[PDB]
């Protein structure tokens, strides 16, 4: 609903909720200069 | 969206379809930012040299959807519009600037596997986030083609921010402090972009801090479709991030 | 093109 979005914002249910990983997400993380 | 691929089911759990009533047909993308709200680009509603001047009762939003044109059964909710609201600045007369409207719900959506809502950034996401050369991500049902087709499913494109002094070089029109541009350089040799239909969708990136999903920005406007040497602009949420609180607390949320 | 909705919502 705002600031830093929601509480349970932007963790997907059938993706970080579950430990699984999209099929490009890699994409962006490697060009965040490799993500976390 | 240009180049793009079929999306994954519950991909983009917050990604909306606005959806007019008569004659029946998508009007633009949006964004689910919690149980009441949408938000989505002015220019989706009003638009005068067009003459588009869209009111809540006109409009439908679809969300959790995967299929453009299939109705979603035991899928998709359908909601009502309360509201809209407009940024009270928005500049339809030149250059799209603060190009940027939120539209309350009649009654609140219940989340599920496909439908669930995006973060908005805050003061140290954006600044860590929003950096050329870093890759967000954008999602819209719109065409495939310039002057073409059209996607049975949802499509999804991954593309880099672009170095503001090239946003500026790549065009004839005024760029505002409340806008970057993002694409692939002709140079790349990798392409995509959004197109008619993706107006008013996300354009989201992946915190390497939290693991979540922000909404940076919202289609906003471009030079055709995945042109050589021009980029898609977007509008810059962050910088807009006050006026969406304000409207969000006096009225609601 | 668009599959016809539920009239619920028209
Ligand atoms: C050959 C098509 O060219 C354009 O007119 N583009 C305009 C540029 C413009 C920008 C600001 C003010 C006036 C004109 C545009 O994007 N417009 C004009 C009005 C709304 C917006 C648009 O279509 N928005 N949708 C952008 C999707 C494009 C993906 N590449
Ligand atoms: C859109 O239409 C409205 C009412 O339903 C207005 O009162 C308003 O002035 C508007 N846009 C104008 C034409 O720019």
């Amino acid at each position: 609903t705002f600031g830093s979005g929601e509480a349970d914002c932007g963790l997907r249910p059938l993706f970080e909720k579950k430990s699984l990983e999209d099929k490009t997400e890699r994409e962006l993380l490697e060009s965040y200069i490799d993500g976390r | 969206i240009v180049e793009g691929s079929d999306a994954e089911i519950g991909m983009s759990p917050w990604q909306v379809m606005l959806f007019r009533k008569s004659p029946q047909e998508l009007l633009c993308g949006a964004s689910l930012i919690s149980d009441r709200w949408v938000l989505t680009a002015a220019h989706c509603l009003l638009y005068p040299p067009w003459d588009k001047n869209f009111t809540e009762n006109d409009l439908l939003v679809r969300i959790g959807k995967h299929s453009r044109t299939r109705y979603e059964r035991n899928i998709e909710k359908i909601s009502m519009l309360e509201k809209i609201y407009i940024h009270p600045r928005y500049n339809w007369r030149e250059n799209l600037d603060r190009d940027i409207a939120l539209m309350k719900l009649k009654k609140p959506v219940a989340f599920s596997d496909y439908i669930h809502p995006v973060c908005l950034p805050d003061r140290e996401t954006a600044a860590s986030l929003l950096q050329a050369g870093y890759k967000g991500r954008v999602t819209g049902w719109g065409n495939l083609k310039e002057t073409w087709g059209q996607p049975s499913v949802l499509q999804v494109v991954n593309l880099p921010i672009v170095e503001r002094p090239v946003c500026k070089d790549s065009t004839r029109i005024r760029i505002t402090d409340n806008m970057f541009c993002a694409g692939y350089k002709p140079d790349e040799g990798k392409r995509g972009d959004a197109c008619e239909g993706d107006s008013g969708g996300p354009f989201v990136m992946k915190s390497p801090f939290n693991n979540r999903w922000y909404q940076m920005g919202i289609v906003s406007w471009g030079e055709g479709c995945d042109r050589d040497g021009k980029y898609g602009f977007y509008t810059h949420v962050f910088r807009l991030k006050k006026w969406i609180q304000k409207v969000i607390d006096q009225f609601g949320e | 093109d668009f599959e016809e909705i539920p009239e619920e919502y028209l």
